């Protein structure tokens, strides 16, 4: 029945860190009674865990216990304050601390760090650890005091081979009692352990298991090598994420812009590189987020002369808009190691720039409050979710391998998914981030971050962050926005953006494909039905017509007109047409896709009872003019039904008339640029066209299921 | 509803059937779903006989005979499961969770052929869980069971630091696994039990096609944790085999599962309804099988006479003259006397009379091999415990044995390593052979007419001592070269080999372990009667000390000795 | 692949009896 107010537990940390933040996090959750010693001296020591060190934290103890020296009836703890995070309630500890029954307990590790000569002086241990590690103890007042007031010695010198060398000697162990917990019931060290935890969730807590001796420590001291594993680890226990609740410290901690005065100054970037198609529409996008112009200092690095017109084309707008801009063309021959590393330097050399926030070239924002709720964060690094379409592939990582390389954490496919909501500790992120200012003034002092390495600048820069011990949170709240894809991208063509339609379909559809299709499709009217079986509904929009006129007349080549073929089969058309097909350009398998994908759906919602696989041998373009051929001859269609598509405005570019049924005394007389045409071609409908009178109209006809 | 999935299972029915029977359940408050298909043998004549027999006591039956055809069309054999096979597992295994579900029948056990639940209280102890699918702890001749530790990355057996501590019955109480094979119990009692499926893959799956995962992904992604118990023992059931075996060797392994389970358990009764096919015995190709017996113990003997019925092996039974009963009058009277200077080198007894009664035994076998001109004969004790496919192994290496032509006259077939020290040499030309060396527990020997004349020719007729002891002495690989020195001859030709083909049925203080032939009377007087001995039990076991670098690699391996899958 | 979960969830309720 020990008394919870006996204990006090004693810290070091001479800055303050995110760690010893989340430290105090957990020891707050159990309600715990924590002393800090040593806050904000200068760390007489140096290397924390290269070599040697950690000889001003028991001269600090030493001089800490002397308010102490004789106070026997409460107990003290002594642990790091950067990598040991709390799971358990103090009653449990204590417990387990009178079930012991020992004046003294130490952390047991897997091997000699200091010296190895002293290894067959240990006593032998069954099948616990055998040597003494001293991440951590717990004795009496009396018995510390007794045992760490012969300290004498310098402030640089060792602490681990002090403790051996004073625990190997019989006599005083059997007088003061020193024990070790080989068997990991209070202080578990994630160093050479790796694989003997397991998570053991619960309703509203966490806690970890030793699947090899079944037992619940209190205490973690991922020690050595493993700085990564408890940052993942830390994730979860113990409040961070339960399935009943939520997420933990995620709403808390927040600016939440008060006061009304201007936003703090942002430096946006950009870094377009390996050439990203659907780059005009990105520009055009960096005008619409929801920040005052005058705040913003753009900085737009470009390494491609093949977007140098994009470019061009967007700049009066940009220069217009934003406080400041500026660009580096493709013709000072910069790496992007120094872009980013010149970036860096320029915002970090002006106290002006709060937030300098990257923004790699193919991470289309489709939230426009992403700024805002990064900023609201505070936190000192951060980086939206995103992911491929259709993928697994994101924009971080979960767990690093030996190779400082991609491996695959167990929770990646959850959180790729979104089953778990919240902000995520993560070893790597890029293609977005907002990095708070003064991490960058005080934090990162040194220049060189992306580049002196033979290693990629994303990579490089993570791991220079990392061992500086800064976290790297990910947050997955809302939708932020998803990865484009460049694998491939060819640019032999006026518009090469048009064969990106198997890559990258949304935008596609966004761009492309005419905005008020997906209206018609769900049924609200739109679709028009001038005579019986014909029907009128909207598929493209105006960019894809003049983009494909555009391609036409850059191949130009306007072969047919004679009643005789060499591209059918048979080699004898029913009636001849000055007409380009779909076959030479390259272009026909696009179409087909586009025919399965955009076209099936509406005629099988039309005509209902109908299953189409949507498949199309003959396709082509048709241009009518008024002195190179006139409208058809009354005809009939080999195929099931027929799509008539316009591609030029009526009256501001050509005027003529549309089609003539000839069976329902039926005229079309003003056809739309881009919309399309429905109605069965085989045996009902005789229909002939109207000829043209002046100017040039351009005509996308396919047959379908023939 | 007890149902079952089947195939040329005949080997094993008859036994399976009767445990089956021997659940203690309300019969009128049971079932049955059983089903064959691609079955080249018998078996659905058999299953039938016991279906037809059995159909007045369960409530209801089934069944959809699939005997033709015997065999798939891409198999490359009968061992192999290829995808058609997998995928026809699956929809057999959804089928039978459908038509338990039309019956609103609560609570459903899938075991199969193989598996045999020897226990009578497995669906009474199973089902008091409250569990949503708990699975018994299926154990075996090895490590490999029904119960895995953890899938790594793609469903392969992950060895977690727990698998040894459990399979070793270290821990007794439920534990959650990844997965569970075999003895499944999914209990349809539950609500959230609403959405297991088989066949249909779950969209969300991306691990491989097999047909033991496919149910771990549903299970994991339905939030149903499969806990598994092993509080107390269920059963036994048979290692898998290789991809390109034959039935023959799933039907000897099914023999060894039986021989183990009469090990340390009565022996496991077949079916009343169904017959029983016994097999005719032989020799295994040797001339002779000696048995040294106890007339004071015959349930060993009994248990021995058995284990040589179910290996098919004829045996010509010995007695041995009790040393401990015997007296002075008899034993001075056939010229034994003990050797000159010799005493026990672990505890300090001269002799026993249980020792004198064993070396007479032998003497007298060996001159009776002599006699009737014995080429070659096998001699062995009244506890010993059968390796896996033990007699077409034996078989194979004395045909090569004899084939390759070699001075083979005291080849090793069981014996206590008591010599820790690096490989020993290989003969040339020899599988599995090496050179013998100073070794205990000799229980087993092949011995040759050779050996056995050159054995007479030494006659110790007159240095009475441990069999074990003169043998190592006998081979020219004593430790002490006193005892050497007293003899006279070393032109035993000893040999080993490193698959050692038995092991003592219970090891020294272990439960069981009456030492008849260590405790006994001492060759002189009838006063001095050493008990067990429980302090210097000595020669406990020689498996616990080989366990370091000890080699043995170059030996040639025969085709046999090889079984286990993902999981050992 | 480090330190795996062992995602805990409660038993259902008891199923409605036939009729
Ligand atoms: O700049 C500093 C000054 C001091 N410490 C202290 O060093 C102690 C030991 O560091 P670590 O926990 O990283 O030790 P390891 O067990 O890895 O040697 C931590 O508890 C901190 O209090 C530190 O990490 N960084
Ligand atoms: C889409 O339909 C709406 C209907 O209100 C119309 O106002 C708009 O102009 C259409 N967009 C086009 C034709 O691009
Ligand atoms: O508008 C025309 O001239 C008829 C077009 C037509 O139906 C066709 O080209 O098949
Ligand atoms: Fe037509
Ligand atoms: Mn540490």
């Amino acid at each position: 029945p020990v008394n919870p107010e006996k204990l006090l537990v004693i810290t070091v940390a001479t800055a303050e860190t995110e760690g010893y933040l989340r430290f105090l996090r957990s020891a707050e959750f159990f309600n715990y009674t924590v002393r800090t010693l040593g806050l904000g001296e200068e760390w007489r020591g140096g290397d924390v865990a290269r070599t040697v060190g950690g000889g001003q934290k028991v001269r600090w103890l030493k001089k800490e216990m002397e308010k102490y020296a004789d106070r026997e009836d409460m107990i003290i703890m002594f642990v790091d304050s950067y990598d040991v995070i709390l799971a358990g309630s103090p009653t449990e500890l204590l417990k387990k601390f009178v079930q012991s029954g020992s004046r003294l307990l130490f952390s047991a590790e897997s091997f000699c760090w200091p010296e190895w000569g002293l290894a067959e002086q240990y006593p032998e241990v069954g099948t616990g650890k055998r040597f003494l590690n001293s991440g951590g103890f717990i004795g009496f007042a009396t018995t510390i005091h007794q045992i760490v007031r012969q300290w004498k010695y310098k402030d640089d010198d060792d602490d681990q081979l002090f403790y051996t060398r004073l625990y190997l000697d019989p006599g005083l162990r059997e007088k003061l009692s020193l024990n070790l917990d080989h068997k990991s019931r209070i202080f578990q060290n994630l160093n050479g352990a790796l694989d003997e935890v397991v998570l053991k969730f619960d309703r509203n807590r966490v806690r970890i298991r030793n699947v090899a001796y079944d037992t619940l420590p209190i205490v973690v001291h991922g020690n050595g090598p493993t700085k990564l594993q408890l940052n993942y680890l830390g994730n979860y226990v113990p409040n961070g994420w339960t399935p009943e609740g939520g997420c933990g410290f995620c709403n808390q901690d927040r600016r939440t812009l008060p006061g009304g005065q201007p936003p703090p100054r942002v430096f946006l970037a950009v870094f377009v590189e390996q050439p990203t198609p659907f780059l005009p529409r990105f520009l055009q996008r960096l005008l619409l987020l929801d920040y005052p112009p005058d705040r913003v200092t753009l900085f737009l690095h470009n390494n491609e002369v093949f977007h140098e017109p994009h470019i061009a084309d967007s700049w009066p707008q940009l220069q217009d808009h934003f406080s400041a801009v500026k660009l580096v063309g493709p013709e000072e021959a910069l790496s992007p190691g120094e872009a980013r590393d010149m970036a860096m330097d320029l915002c970090r050399q002006d106290p002006e720039c709060e937030f300098y926030f990257s923004l790699d070239a193919d991470a289309v924002l489709t939230n426009l409050q992403t700024l805002r709720i990064l900023i609201e964060e505070n936190r000192k690094v951060i980086a939206p979710m995103l992911s491929r379409h259709g993928k697994l592939w994101s924009n971080f990582w979960g767990a690093l391998s030996p190779d400082e390389y991609y491996a695959r954490s167990e929770d990646y496919v959850e959180l790729v998914q979104r089953k778990r909501v919240g902000v995520w500790n993560v070893p790597y992120i890029s293609q977005a981030y907002v990095i708070r200012g003064d991490t960058l003034r005080m934090e990162l002092p040194q220049r060189d971050v992306f580049s002196g390495s033979d290693t990629d600048p994303d990579m490089a820069f993570c791991k220079s962050f990392r061992d500086k011990g800064i976290f790297l949170h990910l947050s997955n709240q809302h939708e932020f926005g998803r990865l484009l894809a460049t694998s491939r991208y060819d640019t032999e063509h006026l518009h090469p953006d048009l064969w990106q339609i198997f890559d990258n379909p949304v935008d596609w559809k966004e761009q492309y494909i005419h905005e008020n299709y997906s209206r018609a499709l769900e049924g609200e009217g739109i679709v028009e039905q001038p005579c019986p079986d014909v029907y009128w509904f909207p598929l493209l929009s105006e960019q894809m017509c003049d983009e494909l006129v555009a391609e036409m007349e850059h191949y130009g080549q306007w072969s047919g007109g004679r009643h005789e073929d060499s591209r059918l089969a048979g080699g004898y058309e029913n009636v001849p047409t000055v007409d380009i097909h779909m076959k030479q350009v390259g272009y026909e398998d696009q179409w087909l896709q586009l025919l399965r994908t955009y076209v099936g759906p509406m005629t099988e919602s039309l005509f209902p009872g109908y299953h189409t696989k949507a498949r199309a041998v003959m396709n082509f373009v048709v241009r009518y003019r008024p002195d190179e051929q006139p409208s058809l001859r009354p005809h009939h269609d080999s195929s099931t039904f027929t799509l008539n598509v316009a591609l030029n405005h009526k009256g501001l570019d050509y005027e003529g008339g549309g089609c003539r049924f000839l069976r329902y005394d039926c005229v079309i007389s003003s056809p739309r640029k881009g919309w399309a045409l429905l109605h069965p071609g085989r045996l009902t409908h005789y229909h002939e066209g109207l000829p043209t009178t002046w100017g040039t109209r351009y005509i996308m006809v396919s047959f379908v299921d023939p | 509803l007890i149902a079952l999935l089947a195939r040329n299972a005949a080997h094993a029915l008859p036994t399976t059937l009767g445990a089956l029977e021997r659940l203690r359940h309300p019969r009128e408050r049971t079932a049955l779903w059983v089903a064959t298909d691609h079955n080249m043998d018998n078996t659905s004549t058999v299953l039938r006989e016991w279906l037809v027999a059995v159909k007045s006591l369960y409530h209801s039956v089934e069944w959809r005979p699939a005997e033709e055809p015997r065999s798939y069309p891409d198999e490359e054999g009968p061992k192999h499961w290829s995808d058609s096979r997998y995928e026809h597992v699956m929809k057999l295994r959804q089928a039978a969770l459908k038509s338990a579900r039309d019956m609103w029948a609560d609570y459903i056990l899938f075991v199969d052929a193989d598996n045999l639940i020897l226990n009578p209280d497995t669906l009474s102890l199973l089902i008091a869980e409250n569990k949503t699918v708990v699975a018994p702890m299926l154990d075996s001749r090895a490590a490999y069971s029904n119960f895995w530790c953890g899938m790594t990355s793609q469903g392969y057996y992950k060895r977690t630091p727990a698998y040894i501590p459990i399979r070793k019955r270290d821990r007794r109480g439920c534990f959650a696994v990844p997965m569970v094979h075999s003895t499944f119990l999914i209990d349809l009692r539950k609500a959230a039990s609403r959405n297991l499926a088989f066949y249909p893959p779950h969209p969300d799956y991306t691990w491989s096609f097999d047909d033991i995962i496919v149910f771990a992904f549903s299970c994991k992604q339905a939030e149903v944790q499969m806990y598994v118990c092993n509080k107390e023992e269920y059963g036994f059931l048979p290692v898998p085999l290789r991809a390109h075996s034959t039935l023959q060797d799933e039907a000897e392994s099914f023999m060894h599962v039986q021989l183990e389970v009469m090990v340390k358990h009565p022996p496991a009764e077949p079916s009343r309804f169904i017959s029983a096919p016994t097999k005719t015995p032989d020799k295994m190709g040797f001339d002779e099988v000696f048995m040294i017996n106890l007339r004071r113990r015959q349930d060993r003997r009994e248990r021995m006479l058995r284990a040589l019925q179910a290996q098919e092996i004829e045996c010509r039974l010995v007695e041995a003259v009790d040393g401990k009963a015997m007296n002075t009058s008899q034993v001075e009277a056939l010229g034994i006397q003990m050797l000159p200077g010799y005493r026990d080198p672990y505890h300090g007894r001269p002799l026993t009379k249980g020792e004198l009664g064993c070396f007479l035994s032998h003497y007298n076998i060996w001159k009776e091999v002599v006699d009737r001109g014995l080429q070659k004969s096998l001699v062995f004790e009244d506890d010993l415990r059968f390796e896996i496919f033990f007699k077409r192994r034996l078989m194979n290496l004395m045909r090569d044995v004899e084939r390759e032509g070699l001075d083979w006259d005291l080849i090793y077939v069981g014996r206590k390593r008591m010599q820790v020290e690096h490989p020993e040499k290989a003969v040339p030309r020899v599988r599995n052979l090496v050179e013998a060396d100073y070794s205990y527990w000799t229980l087993a020997y092949v011995i040759s007419l050779q050996g056995a004349r050159k054995l007479l020719a030494a006659e110790p007729l007159s240095k009475m001592l441990p069999v074990d002891e003169f043998l190592p002495v006998m081979f020219d690989k004593h430790p002490v070269s006193e005892y050497k020195a007293h003899f006279s001859l070393r032109n035993l030709h000893a040999f080993s080999v490193e698959p050692l083909l038995i092991y003592p049925t219970h090891y020294t203080g272990d439960d069981g372990y009456v030492s008849d032939t260590e405790t006994s009377v001492v060759w002189n007087n009838e006063h001095v009667k050493t008990d067990w001995d429980r302090a210097k039990s000595q020669k406990m076991r020689e498996q616990q000390a080989l366990s370091r670098e000890a080699k043995n690699s170059d030996v040639l391996q025969s085709p046999l000795d090889s079984a286990a899958r993902d999981e050992l | 692949a480090y330190f795996p979960e062992e995602r805990w969830s409660p038993e259902s309720p008891l199923q409605a009896p036939r009729v």
